[PDB]
RNA sequence: ACGAGAACUAGUAAUAAUUGUCAUUUGCAU
């Protein structure tokens, strides 16, 4: 797949970054997806606890907050579908999807670091 | 010829910081992906800390010779001496109660420690992220005692309780001076597990 | 080889912010969601005022080499000699006096504070926002003495004395200057827990 | 003149470091790259330990003449009394259960565990870097044992017994005082291959 | 929660033109009682009559969301996690309501 | 592309080597080229899982989140074109060609570990 | 009716032993 690769380089402008997003932006999100990777690698089966659906609820609240506090980290995120991608996961109900939507953000995260001030 | 077991829990006070994997992470297992403490770290710490107790001279200090009876309770085999160990650590892992508790309170078990420095005559800060476990997780160990002679378990375990002793007022792990490594012991066990030897007189505080 | 620990209570007499994990959050533990003192602040404190209430040179202060009192007494081990460190501070927590006192008053652990800004020529308001830790509320501290000589025990102990005695009138954490960290010291008690050590 | 198998599973504990390579990398199968237990690190330590269970004196340590017991289970051979060997210790395979497990779940076969050293006077740590074998691996594990004087099968499996039991409460490879390489056994089995000779009555904890 | 705050943006104004800064004395009180009492709960039904009152927008606000009924429910409950769960409930609430704004 | 595996000695300047590379900062990468190529050689044939496909992918992930840490590490893998024969290994998926992508990548870290301060 | 025919390069023993991923450094100037 590799979308964040060419969505990457097509949010590279002029320099700015998603309109000047920076690492220091997303700490709070990547613990927070880091804490559920943990916790989901810990269960055995594939289908979600409801538990756990409510973790993904706080994970799209948190989105949400973060968006609204800062207007980069809003566009970064409307472009990127982290929003459809968070509402398809949770009507899934998969752990498997979950893990590849890890991976995915991981990637995304990992370009926006490579490509920095 | 007889195996005595020691079994028990160190309760983390404050953070606890091995790091011996690195933003600058903690170790961690692989089949569980939650953190332990390596027992290699307990050993070296506890012979030092037993070493310092009794003499240690510059000479001493100079090729980790030590202390005939440490040496005697820690095996050297080196001086052309027959001693191997007399005293195996085994390491710690991530408990269960700890793991349902902190489901069921809903707390991460890693904190992610933001630290700087301020430059002398600069007075501009550089920072620093640290990752430390939470503080109240238990880990579980269990130690072997060998009896290769009978008439020194005793001694040898005054020996135990003393470090064990300094241990609970030191710390273990990283960065220990500046508020995080601080431990405690509880629920000491004691067994033979193997053999004919009595496990009644016998004690650890 | 001996160790003697000292134990007591810290008072918070101003506001209060550590705001390590900066809208404006303060330092706290997962496991009580309660704010701390970090050790390390602590000790910050405690090197830079100690140095400074000692000799300060300008070539030392750009070659970070430090008064072999304070050196010894917190430890460097950056020049290639050996030093470790003698006096370990650690962390500190809420008292459970305190928890109960708050509980029944209804009163919280946490002040907002509104930080009204007006520009020169402009006088235009943008308020701002500030967490601060309740006054009157106590922690608990612990900090391990390590002896290595027996004589140097007292000076060590005196200059601990002095410490004390500088961070009181000092400020600990942010907002140092504008208002924000007094804190007092209260029953300071002694006891050496391993050894043979007279103290 | 019949054969009994004893088949099984070793489950590891904690991280196990054979490694007869010599960085300090662990012994690999050469067909399927994965860790190794050879089989003569079973029998080395079964023979050093149940050997130092029974009576070994200055003068036994000095020769290898052992228990005349242990000697026949394992086999002397060397001078005047010869006793051909009896019990055949083959190498351990890692299972393909496992294998399936560690594969679904991405979970590395080796981790690097990095350890350091304080030595003394100087205080200036020097670091080193060890591979372990991650624990909740399995591994297959088969003995054969011959029976050559039936009479003596009841003994030579007590013995075994006392062999395994011994075993779970210590350690294989190196590291172990560091808390490397704790092994149980689990899901044993008995089973004539060759042979008349029933073997209902046997057990193996 | 997220059903309430996207569909109450009516023809563009939030509730009537809400703002996170005339919701600051209940997100302490809710802070403050998420940190620890059937009376403090009491006083907070109180603090939502206030915050309500003084602003119809934050009626309208507390009437679209069915505050009362679910704080009275939580005053019958009594059980901690379902308390804690209104915390949670009304967080959302607060960042949605900051999500869309002018 | 040898002259890619040779490029190493080329590139002994006055003394650091690649601008202060060290093998030390090329752990995360070995450990995980050492897993998959673990993983491949047990594999029967020629024709790579998806999956695998998907593991080469966050192999590409992790090269560039490397060479987004350190400059000297971002230097040795630019110019020695390890992106674009990521992509062709990525591109072929034969089990041969990864492994003859393992061949070269384990040749350099050997030879670059033969040069260290 | 072949300088043939009989004949396990076999038996005993492992990678061991001592090493702490540590030592300093204020979430800081409004």
């Amino acid at each position: 797949m590799t979308f964040a690769h060419e969505v990457v380089k097509s949010n590279v402008k002029n320099q700015v970054l998603f309109n000047g997003l920076t690492t220091s932006k997303l700490r709070n999100l990547m613990e927070q997806v880091n804490r559920l990777y943990t916790i989901a690698f810990n269960s055995n089966e594939d289908q979600l606890n409801e538990e756990f659906i409510d973790e993904l609820e706080y994970l799209k609240i948190k989105f949400y907050y973060e968006a609204g506090r800062e207007k980069s980290v809003d566009e970064f995120l409307k472009k990127t579908l982290m929003f459809p991608i968070i509402d398809r996961v949770i009507k899934k109900e998969s752990k498997k999807f979950f893990l590849d939507y890890c991976k995915y953000f991981e990637a995304l995260v990992a370009y926006a670091k490579y490509y920095q001030k | 010829y007889s195996k005595i077991k020691i079994s028990g829990t160190i309760e983390v006070v404050t953070g606890l910081h091995i790091g011996g994997g690195g933003d600058s992470p903690v170790v961690r297992d692989l089949q569980t992906k939650l953190p332990i403490i390596p027992g290699s770290s307990i050993k070296g710490k506890m012979r030092n800390l037993l070493a310092k107790h009794f003499g240690l001279k510059m000479k001493q200090e100079s090729h980790n010779q030590d202390d005939e009876r440490v040496l005697r309770l820690f095996g050297s085999s080196e001086k052309g001496n027959i001693q191997r160990a007399r005293l195996q650590i085994s390491d710690a892992f991530f408990s269960e109660k700890t793991k349902e508790h902190f489901a069921q309170n809903d707390i991460a078990y890693t904190e992610t420690k933001f630290e700087n420095t301020i430059n002398r005559l600069t007075a501009v800060a550089n920072p620093r992220q640290i990752e430390r476990v939470t503080r109240g997780s238990e880990f579980d160990f269990v130690f072997i005692y060998n009896v290769d002679e009978e008439s020194q378990v005793e001694d040898d375990f005054e020996n135990i309780e003393k470090a064990i002793h300094l241990l609970e007022n030191d710390y273990l792990g990283g960065g220990g001076t500046r508020g995080n490594g601080r431990i405690q012991f509880k629920d000491t066990n004691i067994e033979t597990v193997v053999g004919e030897y009595d496990s009644t007189n016998l004690k650890i505080k």
